[PDB]
DNA sequence: ATCGAGAATCCCGGTGCCGAGGCCGCTCAATTGGTCGTAGACAGCTCTAGCACCGCTTAAACGCACGTACGCGCTGTCCCCCGCGTTTTAACCGCCAAGGGGATTACTCCCTAGTCTCCAGGCACGTGTCAGATATATACATCCGAT
DNA sequence: ATCGGATGTATATATCTGACACGTGCCTGGAGACTAGGGAGTAATCCCCTTGGCGGTTAAAACGCGGGGGACAGCGCGTACGTGCGTTTAAGCGGTGCTAGAGCTGTCTACGACCAATTGAGCGGCCTCGGCACCGGGATTCTCGAT
């Protein structure tokens, strides 16, 4: 239940702490779940498109490293 | 005797030294995994994931959010403010071209 | 599951679910958790989940509502809020007189004002005989409200359309919702400059917190009911607003509606007593009294039947309080006195202008009477003897300088105390001379004469030569929010309002009070011919001049403090002349303007007919009115009416030099200065004086002797409105006792 | 060992396969995989060198991806070659904006 | 039955690490990151060789196109030493 | 702020 | 008082204007 | 003056033909025609390259219409993907019926 | 002994107006795959015909709605930049002689009454 | 009676014109000499087709114009209506221009 | 020659020319030091673009930069520009 | 508060002229029609790796109080930049000159696909350490009052 | 502005344990030695299209001069969120089970290059006029300084 809300307010605090953000306002967390939601919607949509084309029921990691490469967000450490 | 406490910002700045200093993955793996599956159910149903792919989407989540707080933080500092606000998030997203 | 409630201290020994939304609803049985809305209202964990959980059928309905509640409100959309706003059954009270039982409506029924207005038990055996749900009584326990989770939010409030600029839930209305007299603007709008008789929709006034302390923590319910009440009053100001009329317009779900209905009566009576509603010329008779029998036992003598005395008398009478009015003259009205003998027009010998109609009691009373006022236009040409209309650039140049002089006065006074006060006129003069000295600039004789006009206009306003009026305090009242909007000519005259206020009251004419004795159990009042009156309380509304003359013997005597305040104000004076003509000789030159100015030949003569008023806004009849102010009031005291008329006609023939002027066929000249029971026009602050004087004069003595009148209203001195409001003020004070 | 025919330590034949079997041209000349192998050995060499010194600064012996993170992001040119590339388990350089530094007496 | 395989660069990356700081090891995540790094640069340079050959009406990738494409990708100083090592390996190749 | 207060509701 | 003036109102000498800034405002 | 030039290609008469299909009585300027020409080339190497590496991932060596359907479902944003796939299947089947 | 057999070309065969042979040659001659299938440039020519028809359609609507009878590249600028999805396909592409679609920030508009 | 409209009527009206027009702004020969001067550093004695100079003109104006779009959003996000050079530095840094 | 000296090497982008580009961008008020920084940014952009373009002109061993040269080099930097090829 | 110079902007009308559109030859790339090895759909196994489930500990998430400091609106004060006349001045334009270098066509020829076999390089696969996390106890570095 | 709890953080020391550097075996892809058609270096020419110069006008740029409004420092006042402590609570762990589907390997087959003759189709040269500029005149609208 409430998969999105599962991104905790301390987790968004922690990512802001790694980013070098001192103080966090009120409605930051709603928009943060929204932005993360949009980004994962695009990446998952393109990964599913990469996975239906091989006609395979299982999404692998090379699928999504390819999908991150194509959106100009290349990520090493999983092959390819 | 009861004060001890700290300023609002010592725990923040020391916390910036720690969480900039360390490297590990820090959104919890089962709520994130359920989140990726529930977003994944919309485009197609009855899915299966490798575990390291969920690690990989976790890396894209931390990279994209963390970099968005880099640019959002420079946005709000450029307003002579030390506290970020949602219009700054909206600004850096329009500057990167995310609308 | 359990049978117990989450809330600590809840007396619900058997929670049942009101929602029954989930096919899995627990009803009266076991559930993992009972969610509490009030001591009598709960919903089970299943129905909670039904809306709260994404995989449940009621989630859509809860997310949509959660969105509207976001584009519309400032409170967090919780499931409990959704429940109280969307699912809680309505309750309505049976209207059968001998029943009056409260009934729960079935969950699909949407309560409306029409339903509430006529509802009887059973409206879809003796349905009225079925016992009332035991939960209803509970609502009238003071702790009942304390265990309400969220405050009531009204639906479709009559106040709503007047408050579209506020977050509905900040003024006691629900975010999920949605031809008045233009002068009715009871609520402050966000970011507005002050204006008279406005209330904040979202904040309780000081007197309100005083009367209803239990709302200081959360004023939500009060504000909603108060705002609704005002909206209803202004929607129809021709009838007494009663609880019966309000109740149908209170729409909110849940048992809380019962608590709202129970509170409306308390707030209604407070609003009435204070003079916010059920006021003006509204008349109410035996078995229609506006306040409970609890206020009725008491008695009052009101001295003076001008706007102040008649306001208080009207209020007290409508309240059900025993009132007798003693008036010195052979007529009521005081400084309101209209001449109805002029052809097709009513001309005031006294007051006739309304200064700022927005929220003005006078505007309300015109509404109640179906009277129309004439709004003055702006144009007022400055015409010279003899004939020449003043050059627009000269006009603008001297207006600027005149007001610049006022700026520096206001700057000079900032650090001066009453003990250092100097006359406004003297101050202006000095600043003027010291300016011509400083800057080599030199004004023509005409430019100097135009400045004199403006000075004259100040003297008219204060009812005094400027060398008598305080530089520090002349405009003291503007510290407070003033009446905004149109200035109008009350074409039918103030007398219509006066008549209406006095109609049916116990008024004794030709009864000048000479003695007031409040040393015994009740006040003994004796007239000049020895006639005795007595009552528990007395209100004096006699003009400032009469207090200054000491025409009434007080025992015990007024305090030294009061006497100092009384003498620190000036009994200001102006006189009026009205002239009737065979035809409208001024139309060519004046071109429809409501008035025209008269440039003074000299400083000494400046207050001699400075402004002429066209007394027929329909431009059909030929009556002019003019005023005598400042020094000129003195110059006229030994002249008979004919002589004054001669000087006015000589003035007009100068102002209209290049044309002929017909003889007047009818006229009057007022002598307020020498009317024994009045002796003035309106108060002002004399040099050395403070606005606080108005408050000090206003102060009751031992809750036994009260004071009203224009010279007791610090916010709104001088005016019929101000006098009227001082009477309403005192009626409230007297009725509280 | 055509690496030994050229004095390098990269697979000329495997890279040569990968140029021929990716459909880039219709045909691939002789000297080209020697050239590309030399370039990649250069780039590999200094990136592992900066991970070498910046690995010794953590007093370790095994380079972990943190050392590749700041080893890339410290030099300008390697950062500009890799400015759109996320490194997994990398983190950030300790950048702190100067207004956040708590000043006083 | 055993199983297929799939090549890498890990032995070669290990060899250059032995050239530079020889008594200092390497961890496996960093090894796979270096692996996908050199695949990334390999596809950038081979891709630029494709886009550069696809302009001059030529269908052959000799070393000179790799020289130009390196002089477009790599910025400045490491382009100079990269191309200089490339001439060292062409000339050191063919002089043998 | 005394300025704005409603005249009939500030008589304390 | 100044407020008695209808024709040709004076304007100089007025204190600064105050403006209600409530939070209940949308 | 009198010498062989150099055969050349384009898309310009085809863009002119689709202009005749959509708004049949309406002109087009020359630099706009070269804009559309470079547009058609740009999209053409976009989905051609996406077909290249998208066919390279699955260890194939052949570009068929399933690959172009996937690659159009990667570059074309959403509503623009769907009608492109409907016209694409209509042209595959409408071709195949002969 | 004949190579005639009704000449039905390729474009028509599919009912389009794009060169299947020229696009087909361009798929074989850019080294994208060693083999190129049967009906691939049929599909791809369909996609490009849809896209061409969309952009020229919106430049036609804007072409009447700014009172000309001829598409200039300015109409391709505000033709493309007004649909959301065509802008998202072309968001990194400048088109010459395009200029800027008229955007004015809210604080620049005058603070009148 | 000379009387200029104001600081903003020439501005906003002239924004309506120079947004509304289409042509290329900075002049042909100084820009051409600029491209040749920067061109002399990497190689001596070059030659340009004229349309290529128009091409560098077009991409250069479009890159500067987009930079003023974004630095305008930057300075408006400071509640200012004036471009200042640190805003230019921000958008070059936020976008990624700042090497 | 009648005057017409260098006076301004890379300052051709006159002050009103940068005003005209900014007002195409929708910019109301321009500060003072904007112009020198604008010349700097334009200089950096052109240095990268024709540094990359001159290499395309050198690879064909040709001494004349063409339009296809700079459109290709603009395409590679992710700033593709139609209307020339 | 609302009304006129007047200046910029928009609405028709002849002109012109030239760039958009169309027409006539015409090389060559599409087209049609067969083959052919082969890439790939297709079937079936396999086993392994993803999914499901259940109990325990607990780090982490949640929630209440609280206070101060960060946001933000008002105030003044300066100046830098906007606006507009006046000079100048160098860009734009037409045309005239010269050739250096792009495009073309041909010529010759080295060179890189293509084949077949030969072998060791790397790569799968056990293996056992020495590098690092993890306590674990221990003395500095700087924070935060309180003086 | 100094001093001391204190307190989080840097500094040896063991310790298990396991991830990596390494040794054994193998098999197939690197390579080696040929051939052959063709891609491309290389020459020479055609001419054209870039560069250069020079005079004549002048839109644009430069520059001086008001002046006001926009940046910005101070400053007061609210509120919201960082800090820290008690409560919970479900995430991690860690084992256990089940089988769906990735992956392998083999089967058989419909399909894309290879040539190779056949031809109209798009393209360049070359007309030709109508739509956009484009002055040129003229009523509208909006702004800005007045009431
Ligand atoms: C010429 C003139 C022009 C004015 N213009 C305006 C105007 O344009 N607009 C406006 O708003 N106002 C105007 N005013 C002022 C306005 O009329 C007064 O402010 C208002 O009437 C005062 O109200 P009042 O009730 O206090 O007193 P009053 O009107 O003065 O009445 C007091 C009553 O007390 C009575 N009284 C006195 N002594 C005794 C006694 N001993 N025993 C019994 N009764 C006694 C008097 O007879 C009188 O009836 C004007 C007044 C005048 C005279
Ligand atoms: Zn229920
Ligand atoms: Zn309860
Ligand atoms: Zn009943």
């Amino acid at each position: 239940r409430d998969n999105i809300q599962g991104i905790t307010k301390p987790a968004i605090r922690r990512l802001a702490r790694r980013g070098g953000v001192k103080r966090i306002s009120g409605l930051i967390y709603e928009e943060t779940r929204g932005v993360l939601k949009v980004f994962l919607e695009n990446v998952i949509r393109d990964a599913v498109t990469y996975t239906e084309h091989a006609k395979r029921k299982t999404v692998t990691a090379m699928d999504v490293v390819y999908a991150l490469k194509r959106q100009g967000r290349t990520l090493y450490g999983f092959g390819g | 005797k009861k004060p001890h406490r700290y300023r609002p910002g010592t725990v923040a700045l020391r916390e910036i030294r720690r969480y900039q200093k360390s490297t590990e993955l820090l959104i919890r793996k089962l709520p994130f995994q359920r989140l990726v599956r529930e977003i994944a159910q919309d485009f197609k149903t009855d899915l299966r994931f490798q575990s390291s792919a969920v690690m990989a989407l976790q890396e894209a989540s931390e990279a994209y959010l963390v970099a968005l707080f880099e640019d959002t933080n420079l946005c709000a500092i450029h307003a002579k403010r030390v506290t970020i606000m949602p219009k700054d998030i909206q600004l850096a997203r329009r500057i990167r071209g995310e609308r | 599951g359990s049978r117990k409630c989450e809330k600590a201290g809840c007396t619900a020994t058997c929670p049942v679910c009101f929602a029954s939304a989930s096919e899995r609803c627990a009803k009266n049985g076991y559930t993992s958790r009972w969610y509490h809305l009030s001591c009598g209202e709960h919903f089970c964990n299943e129905c909670f989940d039904h809306y709260y959980r994404s995989h449940k059928d009621g989630y859509d309905k809860y997310t949509t509502w959660k969105k509207i509640w976001t584009s519309n409100g400032k409170t967090e959309p919780s499931p409990k809020a959704f429940m109280a706003d969307q699912q809680l059954p309505y309750w309505v009270q049976c209207t059968k007189p001998e029943c009056r039982k409260w009934r729960q409506l079935t969950k699909e029924i949407q309560l409306t004002p029409q339903i509430a207005k006529t509802y009887r038990c059973g409206m879809k055996s003796d349905h009225c005989s079925l016992p009332e749900d035991l939960r209803v009584l509970e609502v009238s326990n003071h702790w009942w409200y304390s265990m309400l989770i969220l405050p009531p939010l009204l639906k479709d409030s009559v106040a709503a359309p007047l408050l579209s600029a506020y977050y509905p839930d900040c003024v006691g209305m629900s975010p999920s919702c949605t031809g008045m007299n233009r002068y009715f603007q009871p609520f402050y709008q966000p970011n507005e400059c002050g204006k008279a008789l406005c209330v904040r929709p979202d904040v309780m006034e000081l007197d309100e917190l005083y009367e209803f302390p239990e709302y200081s923590r959360d004023p939500t319910m009060y504000l909603a009911l108060r705002n609704l009440i005002l909206a209803l009053w202004y929607t129809n100001c021709k009838e007494a607003l009663t609880p019966q009329k309000c109740i149908p317009h209170i729409i909110v779900r849940g048992l809380v509606r019962i608590r709202c209905v129970q509170e409306v009566e308390r707030i209604l009576y407070f609003m009435t007593r204070k003079g916010l509603i059920n006021t003006g010329v509204l008349s109410v008779g035996a078995d229609q009294y506006l306040l409970p029998k609890d206020y009725h036992n008491k008695s009052v003598i009101i001295i003076g039947a001008g706007p102040a005395g008649l306001a208080a008398a009207r209020q007290l009478h409508n309240f059900g309080i025993k009132v007798t009015v003693l008036e010195a003259k052979d007529r009521i009205g005081g400084r309101v006195w209209d001449d109805k003998s002029f052809k097709g027009v009513t001309v005031g010998r006294g007051a006739q202008i309304v200064n700022g109609c927005i929220n003005n009691p006078v505007a309300l009373m015109c509404e109640q009477l179906g009277i129309s006022m004439h709004k003055f236009g702006e144009r007022c040409d400055l015409i010279q003897e003899g004939g020449r209309i003043t050059d627009p650039t000269i006009d603008k140049r001297m207006d600027f300088h005149f007001n610049a002089l006022l700026d520096v006065v206001s700057e000079w006074r900032k650090d001066k105390t009453q003990l250092q006060d100097v006359p406004l006129g003297e101050k202006i003069e000095e600043i003027y001379k010291a300016f011509i000295k400083e800057s080599g600039i030199q004004f023509s004789e005409l430019e100097g004469q135009v400045l004199q006009f403006h000075l004259s206009n100040l003297e008219y306003a204060c009812g005094s030569n400027l060398h008598q009026v305080s530089a520090r305090s002349w405009d003291h009242n503007e510290f407070f929010a003033q009446f905004a909007g149109d200035h109008t000519l009350l074409t039918p005259g103030y007398s219509v309002i006066i008549e209406k206020l006095a109609e049916g009251l116990d008024i004794q004419l030709k009864s000048p009070v000479q003695c007031i004795d409040y040393s015994g159990d009740e006040v003994q009042v004796t007239t000049t011919d020895g006639t005795g009156y007595s009552a528990q309380k007395v209100l004096v509304t006699v003009p400032l001049a009469l207090l200054q003359k000491g025409a009434i013997q007080f025992n015990p005597p007024l305090s030294e403090k009061k006497m100092k305040a009384i003498n620190s104000l000036g009994a200001g004076i102006i006189e009026k002349i009205a002239l009737q003509f065979p035809y409208r000789f001024w139309d060519s030159k004046v071109q429809g303007a409501d008035f025209f100015g008269h440039v003074p030949p000299s400083a000494s003569k400046r207050g001699l007919f400075a402004v002429f008023y066209d007394m027929d806004p329909q431009k059909k009849h030929s009556v002019l009115m003019s005023v005598i102010a400042g020094e000129a009031v003195a110059s006229v005291r030994t002249l008979d009416d004919k002589q004054v008329l001669q000087q006015c006609m000589a003035t007009l023939r100068e102002l209209f030099k290049e044309q002929e002027v017909p003889d007047p066929t009818k006229y009057f000249v007022t002598r307020w200065s020498t009317d024994p029971w009045i002796q003035m026009a309106y108060s002002f602050v004399k040099t050395g004086g403070s606005g606080e004087a108005y408050d000090i004069i206003a102060e009751d003595i031992q809750g036994t002797v009260f004071f009203a009148g224009e010279a007791t209203n610090r916010h709104f001195p001088q005016t019929v409105t101000g006098a009227y409001l001082s009477g309403v003020r005192e009626a409230s004070k007297i009725a509280a006792f | 060992t055509r690496s030994s025919r050229a004095g390098l330590q990269f697979p000329v034949g495997r890279v040569h396969r990968l140029l021929r079997k990716g459909n880039y041209a219709e045909r691939v000349g002789a000297g080209a995989p020697v050239y590309l192998a030399a370039v990649l050995e250069y780039l590999t060499a200094e990136i592992l060198e900066l991970a070498g010194n910046a690995a010794r600064d953590n007093k370790k012996t095994r380079i972990i991806p943190r050392h590749l993170q700041l080893a890339v992001r410290n030099d300008e040119e390697l950062n500009k070659l890799l400015g759109r590339v996320t490194i997994a388990q990398g983190g950030v350089l300790p950048n702190i904006q100067s207004v956040l530094l708590p000043k006083k007496t | 039955r055993r199983k297929t395989r799939k090549e890498s660069y890990a032995i070669y990356v290990y060899k250059v690490l032995k050239q530079v700081h020889p008594d200092t090891g390497i961890s496996s995540k960093a090894m796979s990151i270096m692996n996908s790094f050199v695949n990334d640069v390999f596809e950038r340079i081979a891709g630029e060789a494709s886009r550069l050959a696809h302009y001059n009406k030529r269908s052959t990738i000799t070393s000179r196109e790799i020289q130009t494409a390196v002089r477009l990708l790599l910025p400045g100083e490491l382009a100079k030493h990269a191309v200089s090592e490339g001439t060292k390996a062409v000339t050191k190749y063919t002089s043998a | 702020d005394p300025h704005f207060h409603h005249f009939l509701l500030s008589q304390t | 008082a100044r407020t008695m003036q209808t024709a040709r109102k004076s304007t100089g000498g007025k204190a600064p204007r105050k403006q209600l800034a409530t939070k209940a405002a949308r």
